[PDB]
RNA sequence: CGGUCCGGCCGGGAACUCAAAGGAGACUGCCAGUGAUAAACUGGAGGAAGGUGGGGAUGACGUCAAGUCAUCAUGCCCUUACGACCAGGGCUACACACGUGCUACAAUGGCGCAUACAAAGAGAAGCGACCUCGCGAGAGCAAGCGGACCUCAUAAAGUGCGUCGUAGUCCGGAUUGGAGUCUGCAACUCGACUCCAUGAAGUCGGAAUCGCUAGUAAUCGUGGAUCAGAAUGCCACGGUG
C-alpha cells in the first residue's frame, strides 16, 4: 500500500506516495531525469533511500509545488525520508544521523526600512 | 568572534564523485551562486586533467594541491611599533582552504580560453611543480624562512 | 529617544478601535473625512460636557455615535432635546441617519483623556502646573489606579525657555502589551503659547 | 496649505465634474476614432475653448484634513502625517502596526 | 511626437494668422502659445514669442514649419 | 571583397560582416541576406562573386555611405542654421534630448577642463 | 437555487461571530449548510514616513487584515432565505447574497 | 474509484498540498560532568525546532538650544499687498567639485532556437484576456473580474543545441539623425516607450574607502505606493546561493 509524507522546504511542498517495489520515480508526471537536469537535485533526491538500500525496492509517485531547483528537490528529500520513517520506523536513527528528518527552516529574511536587502546596509560616507 | 565559538556548516559532498574537498572547490570557484556553472567548469577540468595523467581525477586533483599547499605563513603583528611578521603553522583544513582559492586566482589570471582550460592548465602545472600558485606557495615559504627569527 | 503611541501598538492587543465599520477602497476616504467630521462637531460643542471618547460604528446604510462623557446630563438635557439637537446635526454631517448613544464614565479621575482637560483647563486658569499635575496624580492613585504619569511641557509659568516636568506615581509598564495603559494628550492655549499635556493611566494587565 | 491652494482645489474638482463628465470625453471620442471625419472634426479645437481646470489631470491629491500636496494615500485621503495620527488613535478600523 | 492624428495650435493663434494673412502684411503678431505647431500659412509673418519675460520677433520661413513656435523663443539666457 | 559601399568588409559571418557599412546594422544586414538569398552564418569567403553582385544589388537599394553621412550633414547643418533649441544645442556641444548638464553631459562636452 | 454568503471584516473574531450565527439561523431552520470555508485573508500593507520633515529612514509600517468566509447553502426553503435577510450582524462585517 | 475530447475536465472523493480559526509543542524540561551542594557553564538523549530557535515590532533617564513655524497647531511684520486670479517661463541652467546608484569593461560571457521551476501583490473614470492589424511601441473589437474564480502575467538567472574565439570584438551601450506610439487641453524649453541608423568613454580603476557572519553577501527576475503619463529611487517578494 502508499506510505505517504509530506517534504517542504523554503517555498516548496512536496506530497510523496512510496510503494513496495521498483526503481521508478516519477515527479509531477516526469520522470527525475526529465524533471531535474541538475544533478545535485538528483544526488538529493535519490538521498535518503540510499542510507536504507532501496535500489528498485520501492516505487516513488511525488508531485511537488513552489520553490525552485533546489528548494524542490530538498522538500522531495524531506517528504521522502518522512515516507520512510511512516514505512518502517526502525529507519529513525539513521536518517535522523543522515540530517534528513530535520526541517530546514531557513527561509528567506525580509527586506529592512533603510537597508538595501536582508542586511546589506547602503554606503556610508563618514566626511 | 570576541566570544563566539562556532561550529561548522554542512557542505554536501560532490555528486560527481563525492569528494568535500570537489564540493569546497566549487564552492571556492563559484560566483553570484552560479554552482552549476562552476560544477561545470571543475568537471570539465578534472577530466582534461586526467587523460593527460593517467591517475583518474580525485588523485590528480589532489597531486595538485600537495604541491600548492603551504606549511607555514606570516601573521601581521604590531608590537614593536613596526610590521613584526611571526612565520605560524597553517592548519589542514586553512592548508586545503589556500592551496584550493590559490589555484583558483592563478588559473583566472591567466590567458588561455576557457576558464575550463585555464583550470586543468593550473592543475597541470601544480603537479608539475610550477605555475603561479606554486610561485606563491614558495613566496609564502620564503617569506616565512625570512622571519623566522620572530617565531 | 522617541516612544511608540501606547494606544496604537496595544490596538487589537488589549486596545479596541474608536471606528469599527468595514468598507472598501471606493468608501473608506468618505467614510474616514465623515467621521473626522463628526468627531470634530461633537468634540467642539460638548467641550463643557468632559466627552472622553467618541466610538463611531457605521452599521448597513447608518451611522451610530456612543459618546463616552462623565456628565451625561449635561449631554443629554432636558428631556433629551440636546441630545435630540446632537443626533440631528450629525445625520446632516454624515449623510446617512444617525443614532447617539451615551455612555457614562463613572470614574473621571481614572480616563487620561478627563485628566488631561482637567489639567489644560486648569492651566489656561493661570493654575500653577506642579499643583495641577499632583493633584491629577493623587486623584488617580487614591481611586485605585496602579500607576499614572502626568507630562507637562513649553513655557511652564511662563519660562521664557521652555522645559518639561513629569510626575510618576505607582507602575506604569509602557513595554508589556499585556498592560492596560489608558494615554491620553490635551493641549493649553496660553499667553505664551501652546502646554502639551500628556497622562498614562495604568489600570492592571490582561 | 493656503486656503487658495483649497479653494483652487475645489472649483477645479466642480469644474472637472461640469465639463469634462460629458462634453470633453465626447470631444476627446469624436478625436480619437478615426473612422469619423479625418478631415474637420473641429473636436480638437472644441476641446481648448473648455476651462483648463475642467481637466481632471489638473487635480491634484491633498489631504482632506491639512491640504498637503505630497505623501498622499488614496486609501485614506489623508497625508502620511494625519494617517498616522489616525492610525495611533484608533480611528482608522483594521488599521494597526505590521510585522513579519 | 504627437500622434499622427493631426498636428495642435492654440485657436486663437489660428485665428490671428488666418486675420494677418487675409488683411495683408501686417504687424508682428504678440503670443504667449510657444507650443503652437508652425502651419503653411503662417510663411512670411513674423509671430513674436513670449519666452518668459519678452515676445522675441521671429520671422518664420519655409524651414521653419513643422517646429513649435517655442523652439525659436529661448528662456534661458547663458553666457 | 568590396561592395557599393566601397568599405571593404571583412572575411567573416555574412550577416556580421555586412555591419561594416555605414548605415547598416544587424536588423538591415539580415534583411539584405533573406532579400539576397544568402545564409546568416556563411562567411565573406565561400561566397561567388555572382553573390557579391546579388548583395551590391541589394545594398544599392539603402541610402548608406557617405550618402547618409551628406544627408546627416545636411540635417544638423539645417538645425544649426534655422537657429532652433536643437540648432543651439548642436553648436554649443552639448546635449540635445533633454538629458542634464548640470552633470554627466562628458559624451557632449568630452573631458572635463577646469 | 442555491445561496452563498461571502462576509468581510477587518476582525477575525467578529467575522467568525456572525458566521456562527448564520450557520445557527440556517440550520435552526432546517437548510443544509457547506462551510464556513476560510478563504485567503488580504493583508494590505502600508509604509508612511514618521517624521514632518526628512528622516526618511523612519517609518512605520502598518496593515489591514481583511478576513473572508463562505458560506454556501444548497437548497435554501423560503424559511432560510426569508430568515437569513432579516438576519441582525455585527457592524463591522460586511456580507454579500448571492442568488 | 468510474468516465474522458487526456485538460481535475466530469461524476466524485475530504485523503494530501493549501486556505484560516482553535490547540499542542521548547521549559536547561531530562541525563552526565564542572561549579560555593548556588546561579550558571560544557556535552548528550529525544525532538521539526535547544538553550532569549530565525526575523520583526518594542527605543529608559537624558544628550546634541539637533530637525521641522513650509503637514499641522501656536506666543513681530504686510494688508488696494508680503493677500488673490491669470498666461508664459523657472524649479530641468552648466567652466566645475562631492554624495548615492544603474550599466559596463566580457568567454563563469554575448547572440539565436528550444524548454523547466516562484513568491508576494494590485484592479471599477480600474485590471483588461481571446481574436484581427502593426517589425514594434501599440491599435480595433470585445469576454471575464470588486476577484483562492477573471486580468495584470511570458519569471529570470538555469538547462539543451548552435555560433562567436580574445579583437575595443557578434563586448559596451553613450551620443546623435530620421520615422513613429501613447497619456495628456498641450510632450519646444521639459515625458516615457518603439523602429531604423550611428556606435563615446570604458580592457577592472591612485591616495583612500564601504557593506556583509547564512538562506547572509553576491547575483536573477517579480510586484506595489505616489501616479493621466513619467522609477536606474523607495518599499516589499521569491530563485540560485
Amino acid at each position: 500500500n502508499q506510505y505517504y509524507g509530506t517534504g517542504r522546504r523554503k517555498s516548496s511542498a512536496a506530497r510523496v506516495f512510496i510503494k513496495p517495489g521498483n526503481g521508478k520515480i516519477v515527479i509531477n508526471q516526469r520522470s527525475l531525469e526529465q524533471y531535474f537536469g541538475r544533478e545535485t537535485a538528483r544526488m538529493v533526491v535519490r538521498q535518503p533511500l540510499e542510507l536504507v538500500d532501496m535500489v528498485e525496492k520501492l516505487d516513488l509517485y511525488i508531485t511537488v509545488k513552489g520553490g525552485g531547483i533546489s528548494g524542490q528537490a530538498g522538500a522531495i528529500r524531506h517528504g521522502i525520508t518522512r515516507a520512510l520513517m511512516e514505512y518502517d520506523e526502525s529507519l529513525r536513527s539513521e536518517l535522523r544521523k543522515a540530517g534528513f528528518v530535520t526541517r530546514d527552516a531557513r527561509q528567506v529574511e525580509r527586506k529592512k526600512v533603510g537597508l538595501r536587502k536582508a542586511r546589506r546596509r547602503p554606503q556610508f560616507s563618514k566626511r | 568572534p570576541r566570544r563566539r565559538v562556532i561550529g561548522q556548516r554542512k557542505i554536501l559532498p560532490d555528486p560527481k564523485f563525492g569528494s568535500e574537498l570537489l564540493a569546497k572547490f566549487v564552492n571556492i570557484l563559484m560566483v553570484d551562486g552560479k554552482k552549476s556553472t562552476a560544477e561545470s567548469i571543475v568537471y570539465s577540468a578534472l577530466e582534461t586533467l586526467a587523460q593527460r595523467s593517467g591517475k583518474s581525477e580525485l588523485e590528480a586533483f589532489e597531486v595538485a594541491l600537495e604541491n600548492v599547499r603551504p606549511t607555514v605563513e606570516v601573521k601581521s603583528r604590531r608590537v614593536g611599533g613596526s610590521t613584526y611578521q611571526v612565520p605560524v603553522e597553517v592548519r589542514p583544513v586553512r592548508r586545503n582552504a589556500l592551496a584550493m582559492r590559490w589555484i583558483v586566482e592563478a588559473a583566472r589570471k591567466r590567458g588561455d580560453k576557457s576558464m575550463a582550460l585555464r583550470l586543468a592548465n593550473e592543475l597541470s602545472d601544480a603537479a608539475e611543480n610550477k605555475g603561479t600558485a606554486v610561485k606563491k606557495r614558495e613566496d609564502v615559504h620564503r617569506m616565512a624562512e625570512a622571519n623566522k627569527a620572530f617565531a | 529617544g522617541q516612544k511608540v503611541h501606547p494606544n496604537g501598538i496595544r490596538l487589537g492587543i488589549v486596545k479596541p478601535w474608536n471606528s469599527t465599520w468595514f468598507a472598501n477602497t471606493k468608501e473608506f476616504a468618505d467614510n474616514l473625512d465623515s467621521d473626522f467630521k463628526v468627531r470634530q462637531y461633537l468634540t467642539k460643542e460638548l467641550a463643557k460636557a468632559s466627552v472622553s471618547r467618541i466610538v463611531i460604528e457605521r452599521p448597513a446604510k447608518s451611522i451610530r455615535v456612543t459618546i463616552h462623557t462623565a456628565r451625561p446630563g449635561i449631554v443629554i438635557g432636558k428631556k433629551g432635546e440636546d441630545v435630540e439637537k446632537l443626533r440631528k446635526v450629525v445625520a446632516d454631517i454624515a449623510g446617512v441617519p444617525a443614532q447617539i448613544n451615551i455612555a457614562e464614565v463613572r470614574k473621571p479621575e481614572l480616563d487620561a483623556k478627563l485628566v488631561a482637560d482637567s489639567i489644560t483647563s486648569q492651566l489656561e486658569r493661570r493654575v500653577m502646573f506642579r499643583r495641577a499635575m499632583k493633584r491629577a496624580v493623587q486623584n488617580a492613585m487614591r481611586l485605585g489606579a496602579k500607576g499614572i504619569k502626568v507630562e507637562v511641557s513649553g513655557r511652564l509659568g511662563g519660562a521664557e525657555i521652555a522645559r518639561t516636568e513629569w510626575y510618576r506615581e505607582g507602575r506604569v509598564p509602557l513595554h508589556t502589551l499585556r498592560a492596560d495603559i489608558d494615554y491620553n494628550t490635551s493641549e493649553a492655549h496660553t499667553t505664551y503659547g501652546v502646554i502639551g499635556v500628556k497622562v498614562w493611566i495604568f489600570k492592571g494587565e490582561i | 496649505a493656503k486656503q487658495s491652494m483649497k479653494a483652487r482645489e475645489v472649483k477645479r474638482v466642480a469644474l472637472a465634474d461640469k465639463y469634462f463628465a460629458k462634453r470633453a470625453e465626447l470631444k476627446a471620442i469624436i478625436s480619437d476614432v478615426n473612422a469619423s471625419d479625418e478631415d474637420r472634426w473641429n473636436a480638437v479645437l472644441k476641446l481648448q475653448t473648455l476651462p483648463r481646470d475642467s481637466s481632471p489631470s489638473r487635480q491634484r491629491n491633498r489631504c482632506r484634513q491639512t491640504g498637503r500636496p505630497h505623501g498622499f494615500l488614496r486609501k485614506f485621503g489623508l497625508s502620511r502625517i494625519k494617517v498616522r495620527e489616525a492610525a495611533m488613535r484608533g480611528e482608522i478600523p483594521g488599521l494597526k502596526k505590521a510585522s513579519w | 511626437r504627437s500622434l499622427k492624428k493631426g498636428p495642435f495650435i492654440d485657436l486663437h493663434l489660428l485665428k490671428k494668422v488666418e486675420k494677418a494673412v487675409e488683411s495683408g502684411d501686417k504687424k508682428p503678431l504678440r503670443t504667449w502659445s510657444r507650443r503652437s505647431t508652425i502651419f503653411p500659412n503662417m510663411i512670411g509673418l513674423t509671430i513674436a514669442v513670449h519666452n518668459g519675460r519678452q515676445h522675441v520677433p521671429v520671422f518664420v520661413t519655409d524651414e521653419m514649419v513643422g517646429h513649435k513656435l517655442g523652439e525659436f523663443a529661448p528662456t534661458r539666457t547663458y553666457r | 571583397a568590396r561592395i557599393a559601399g566601397i568599405n571593404i568588409p571583412d572575411h567573416k559571418h555574412a550577416v556580421i560582416a555586412l555591419t561594416s557599412i555605414y548605415g547598416v546594422g544587424k536588423t538591415r544586414s539580415k534583411a539584405i541576406l533573406a532579400a539576397a538569398g544568402i545564409a546568416e552564418d556563411v562567411k565573406i569567403s565561400e561566397l561567388s562573386e555572382g553573390q557579391i553582385d546579388t548583395l551590391r544589388d541589394e545594398v544599392a537599394k539603402f541610402v548608406v555611405e557617405g550618402d547618409l553621412r551628406r544627408e546627416i550633414s545636411m540635417s544638423i547643418k539645417r538645425l544649426m542654421d534655422l537657429g532652433c533649441y536643437r540648432g543651439l544645442r548642436h553648436r554649443r556641444g552639448l546635449p540635445v534630448r533633454g538629458q542634464r548638464t548640470k552633470t554627466n553631459a562628458r559624451t557632449r562636452k568630452g573631458p572635463r577642463k577646469p | 437555487q442555491r445561496i452563498r454568503i461571502r462576509l468581510k471584516a477587518f476582525d477575525h473574531r467578529l467575522i467568525d461571530q456572525a458566521t456562527a450565527e448564520i450557520v445557527e439561523t440556517a440550520k435552526r431552520t432546517g437548510a443544509q449548510v457547506r462551510g464556513p470555508i476560510p478563504l485567503p485573508t488580504r493583508k494590505e500593507r502600508f509604509t508612511v514616513l514618521i517624521s514632518p520633515h526628512v528622516n526618511k529612514d523612519a517609518r512605520d509600517q502598518y496593515e489591514i487584515r481583511t478576513h473572508l468566509r463562505l458560506v454556501d447553502i444548497v437548497e435554501p426553503t423560503e424559511k432560510t432565505v426569508d430568515a437569513l435577510m432579516r438576519l441582525d450582524l455585527a457592524a463591522g462585517v460586511d456580507v454579500q447574497i448571492s442568488l
